[PDB]
């Protein structure tokens, strides 16, 4: 089959910045009526890939006219002349010239940009979650950047990392940051037995972690 | 334009066979293309499945070596993928995906469908409100949230104020333990408005047909 090779794996560029990737194919993608079936996608968080280059070098159906897309025979590049943070996403190429037909592993756009503290807010388990006997406490970590972030737990002053459970969000393209869910998951039993329950976030933006708490029993 | 939109069931036996469906509208499917289909893994690596085209012509990738069959009805302006002999390795997202058959443009692609091969049982989720602590609401801004637990499969829909409040929202992706999801959602309003205005978390879990509509509650006098 036709190998699809992606460079690079991932690129970070500044808004108003230019942005160049490659595709290069194992076996050149010219066909014998003069046609070269190679197309660039753009797949944004939670949708669907979206047209934006075909026959090598033609503008897709309504895309805009930053992307312009060069190349031939097997090296292939995708070139944004000024990028735009709701260009983040992962950009695929593919081949329809030999059967099967392949895609790159794609390559992901991220937006760099100033960075920004998470907004730490903790939450106590609900009352109608505590008479099914379980108990999650949950932290967010919301709107920082960059996307490398610390949170460990506490119960009365003492870290706690089993049944930790963590999921990230992609890069928002409103403003190019980053959020997190942290959520800490016991029986009730275990949370009805200690008062204090904290969160605390490391962040490069801080030489002090960011620190929410609150006590079992009060507001 | 051309719109497509998959339909079919989201969870599969082992064994079994996936069957899905794609809608045309705005186009005729005996005119022009070949429709495609192509799934994504977890992984995010792209796999083109096969195409059946205007004619009724069709072609499929190897690697499925005879596990699919690609079909149509012309009379309701749909095509169809069947993929027998499952296993977890399909679990996917499926999409059907218009390209011309003549110069590869004007790529169209449904929303996508997931598909999960699994033996695990339709679960519903249970939706507990996330109401902020009260030392943090005297702020400029308050963020309330809302945690679904324990459903499978995925997925669920998660809206706020049924949808009218969008901004300031991040749903976080589920997060999968012992054959049940949790995923959470969290919501920043400025803090002058709450509890004045109210805030709701409207979940949907298509595969066990529930809906929950948890109104947040301060803590304290209610």
């Amino acid at each position: 089959d036709v190998v699809m090779t992606q460079s690079p794996k991932t690129i970070s560029v500044t808004i108003g910045q230019p942005a160049s990737i490659s595709c290069k194919s194992s076996q050149r993608l010219l066909n014998s009526n003069g046609k070269t079936f190679l197309n660039w996608l753009l797949q944004r968080p939670g949708q669907s890939p979206k047209r934006l280059i075909y026959l090598g070098t033609k503008l897709d159906s309504g895309v805009p006219d930053r992307f312009t897309g060069s190349g031939s025979g097997t090296d292939f590049t995708l070139k944004i002349s000024r990028v735009e943070a709701e260009d983040l996403g992962v950009y695929y190429c593919w081949q329809g010239t030999h059967f099967p037909y392949t895609f790159g592993g794609g390559t992901k756009l991220e937006i760099k940009r100033a960075d920004a503290a998470p907004t730490v807010s903790i939450f106590p388990p609900s009352s109608e979650q505590l008479t099914s006997g379980g108990a999650s406490v949950v932290c967010f970590l919301n709107n920082f950047y960059p996307k490398d972030i610390n949170v460990k737990w506490k119960i009365d002053g003492s870290e706690r990392q089993n049944g930790v459970l963590n999921s990230w969000t992609d890069q928002d393209s409103k403003d190019s940051t980053y959020s997190m869910s942290s959520t800490l998951t016991l029986t009730k039993d275990e949370y009805e037995r200690h008062n204090s329950y904290t969160c605390e976030a490391t962040h490069k933006t801080s030489t002090s972690p960011i620190v929410k708490s609150f006590n079992r029993n009060e507001c | 334009r051309v719109q497509l939109q998959q339909s079919g069931p989201g969870l599969v036996k082992p064994s079994q066979s996936l069957s899905l469906t794609c809608t045309v509208t705005g186009y005729s499917i005996t005119s022009d293309f070949a429709w495609n289909w192509i799934r994504q893994f977890p992984g995010n690596k792209l796999e083109w499945m096969g195409y059946i085209n205007y004619s009724g012509f069709t072609s499929h990738n190897p690697s499925l070596k005879s596990r699919i069959s690609i079909t149509r009805d012309t009379s309701k302006n749909q095509f169809f993928l069947q993929l027998n002999s499952v296993t977890t390795e399909d679990t996917a997202t499926y999409y059907c995906a218009g390209l011309l058959w003549y110069d590869g443009g004007a790529g169209s692609w449904g929303q996508g469908t997931l598909v999960t091969v699994s033996a695990a049982k339709t679960t519903a989720p249970s939706v507990y409100p996330l109401a902020p602590v009260c030392g943090d609401t005297t702020g400029s801004s308050v963020t309330l949230g809302c945690l679904v637990k324990g459903y499978f499969p995925e997925p669920v829909t998660l809206t706020w104020n049924s949808g009218s409040l969008s901004s300031g929202v991040h749903t976080f992706p589920a997060v999968l333990q012992s054959d049940l999801y949790t995923l959470s959602s969290s919501v920043t309003v400025t803090s002058s408005t709450w509890p004045s205005q109210s805030i709701t978390c409207n979940v949907a879990h298509p595969a066990s047909s529930t809906k929950v509509d948890k109104k947040i509650e301060p803590r304290g006098p209610t």
